[PDB]
């Protein structure tokens, strides 16, 4: 099996080789992350830190950013995954296929993230905080990403604070799910790397 | 090591 | 060579085996460990939580709080590092007997972290904060810890707005140093895999 | 999956 919700169906052909496997699976979640690419081109400060700090934001962050996207993909009441396809498939269908506590993990941070219901405006806002707030290890110029990264995080409290007037919080709560983030992807590259069973 | 490196192609490619 | 700055030296004896290499560094780092948890003992509401919960939060933010706690063995301006013994040693020394990125990163935060400069009491209620944001995979009672983290924040941005009345966006910048930490710890344990294979 | 030489350290003290 390969239960990533990127692929279009856990379901694996036991008669297919290893590569022809992950490559029906790029043409899954390849789309996905040129989604990505074409987003953070239209964040205004992005397109100004240097080639290499644009493409390793994106190598770091792309994970997070997407994470954050499909969240929605995680039905917390139904507990379900949707899959790219469209097609659904239940949390006790995947664990018996291979799933654990990754898959728990992401279920607790959709079901925290989808409460809190962000406008596409807030989410796209809190998207764009996630991908500038990558790891910074490959990063050249630490401090311009960490002044758009300043510089979207005040976008976003102006945003929130509009949209929230009564409810202030909203904006720590959203800052407090980058260290969350960064723990799923972490679980999940190592869940990649145990690709070699 | 390995991480999201399956991605460092698709990303390029579009730079 | 054990180029981390918990062991009393980077320098290993080579005619001493793996497990007593072990022992003396242990020696080294367990008296900071053991603090780590009076100290959790000592934060407000952490003992309140229930037993398995104090427990998965020390073992998965030990490594965060002593990474704020050690913030000054990273002398910047010197480009050394302070092993626990005292002993300084520069980095390219260290680089020579294989250190790397992790070295620089922590460098790198430390730096950033010194900047704020913050009073010891600011500094106790960020490292709490910071142990009560630890990693939730094995947590049994999430929201209590989110409640718990969430007061805490709010106590800390209460102090810095007070303390630091030119520049609110302190709280921000030290709230955007959780997805830090939590890179630093995972590139921080597979130096540590590594060390093993 | 590691990390844990630290539990030894803290599981003692409850
Ligand atoms: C292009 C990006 C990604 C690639 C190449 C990728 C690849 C993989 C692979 C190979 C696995 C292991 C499958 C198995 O062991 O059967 C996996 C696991 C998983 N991935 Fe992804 N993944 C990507 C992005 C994502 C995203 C964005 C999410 C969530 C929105 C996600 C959620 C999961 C889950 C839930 C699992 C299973 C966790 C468990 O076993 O508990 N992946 N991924
Ligand atoms: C009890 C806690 C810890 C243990 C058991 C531990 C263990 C280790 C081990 C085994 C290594 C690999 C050393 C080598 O390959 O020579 C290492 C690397 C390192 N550790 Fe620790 N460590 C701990 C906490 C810390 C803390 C709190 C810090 C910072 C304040 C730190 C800073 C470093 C650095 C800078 C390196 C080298 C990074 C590099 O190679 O670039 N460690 N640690």
């Amino acid at each position: 099996h390969l239960v990533c919700p990127m692929s279009k169906s856990p379901y694996v052909d036991p008669h297919k080789s290893g590569h022809e496997i992950w490559e029906e699976f790029s043409m899954s979640f390849t789309p996905a992350v040129k989604e990505v690419v074409e987003f953070a081109k239209r964040i205004p400060g992005f397109r100004d830190l240097s080639q290499h700090d644009q493409v390793n934001l994106l190598k770091a962050g792309t994970f997070e950013v997407l994470m954050v996207r499909f969240a929605s993909l995680f039905d917390a009441k139904e507990r379900t995954v949707t899959f790219l396809s469209g097609k659904k498939y239940s949390v006790d269908d995947l664990h018996s296929m291979g799933a654990g506590d990754l898959l728990n993990s992401m279920f607790e941070f959709s079901e925290k993230l989808n409460a809190l219901q962000l406008s596409d405006e807030e989410m796209s806002l809190f998207t764009a905080v996630v991908l500038v707030s990558a790891d910074r290890s490959g990063i050249e110029n630490v401090n311009s990403v960490e002044a758009l990264q300043e510089t979207l995080i005040r976008a976003l409290r102006t945003l929130i604070m509009k949209n929230h007037p009564n409810e202030a919080s909203i904006f720590t709560k959203l800052l407090l799910k980058l260290p969350d983030l960064r723990s799923l992807n972490n679980m999940h590259s190592e869940e990649l790397l145990a690709f070699k069973v | 090591i390995t991480l999201a490196d399956h991605i460092c192609q698709i990303i390029t490619q579009d730079f």
